[PDB]
């Protein structure tokens, strides 16, 4: 009962924290002219110690569209905003459960936020064209925890719907 | 100031009017200079290329 809900809540909280850490720094690694890390906003070298915003969008129209999407991180920022909205919806549905159908829309928004985060990871992997950062693996692990939390949330929702259907008869 | 010029000087009519010229040793023309076409990132068009 409450154990699965608390596990889903701490999984959503850990996924939001790892998404924030993926937004922050150390997302990728690229050897410049010496190694240098990047966190999709600015690059920092391994002289040594200086940091600057190296997310310059200039140096068919599909290349300009892909460069515009890769600039300023349109997909993962909106994905993190949708994850925060899903966490707020799960917190509003945890206490005073009046309507028994908002959890389905919250889970649908949570799965769509996970799919958008995976799509943004695909965009950031495509725009990379030599190693990888740790925040990329942290964002992948947060995507795994988000998928498992969505499965647990829809499992609790179908269990609550089956309990309501059994209590209605 | 000179005796003979052995250099790539363009044979024109206005230069014929003052000095003389021999038969051409190498013919040429105006050509097109472009870069060598290297590999470009194809993108979404590779789904049904
Ligand atoms: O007598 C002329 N002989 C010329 C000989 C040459 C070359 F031999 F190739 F060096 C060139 N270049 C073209 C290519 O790049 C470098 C310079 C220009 C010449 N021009 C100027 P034009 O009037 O624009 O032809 C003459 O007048």
């Amino acid at each position: 009962r409450g154990v699965q809900m608390l596990l889903t809540t701490v999984g959503a909280f850990a996924a939001f924290s790892l998404m924030t850490i993926a937004v922050g720094t150390d997302y990728w690694l690229y050897s410049r002219g010496v190694m240098t890390h990047s966190g999709l906003w600015r690059t920092c070298c391994l002289f040594k110690g200086l940091c600057k915003q190296i997310d310059h969008f200039p140096e068919d129209t599909a290349e300009y569209f892909l460069r515009a999407v890769r600039a300023s991180s349109i997909f993962p920022i909106l994905s993190v905003i949708l994850l925060f909205m899903g966490g707020l919806c799960i917190a509003a549905s945890e206490f005073y459960k009046t309507r028994h159908n908002i959890i389905l829309s919250a889970g649908i928004f949570f799965v769509s936020a996970g799919l958008s985060n995976i799509i943004g990871i695909i965009v950031y992997i495509s725009a990379n064209a030599y190693s990888y950062g740790w925040s990329f693996y942290f964002g992948a692990l947060s995507f795994i925890i988000a998928e498992m939390v969505g499965v647990l949330a829809v499992h609790m929702f179908i269990d609550r719907h089956k309990q309501l259907r059994a209590t209605a008869r | 100031k000179a005796d003979i010029a052995i250099a790539p000087l363009t044979i024109t009519l206005v230069r014929e009017e003052v000095i003389d010229f021999s038969k051409p040793f190498m013919s040429l023309g105006i050509s097109i200079m472009i870069k060598k076409p290297q590999k470009s990132k194809p993108g979404v068009f590779s789904f049904l290329d």
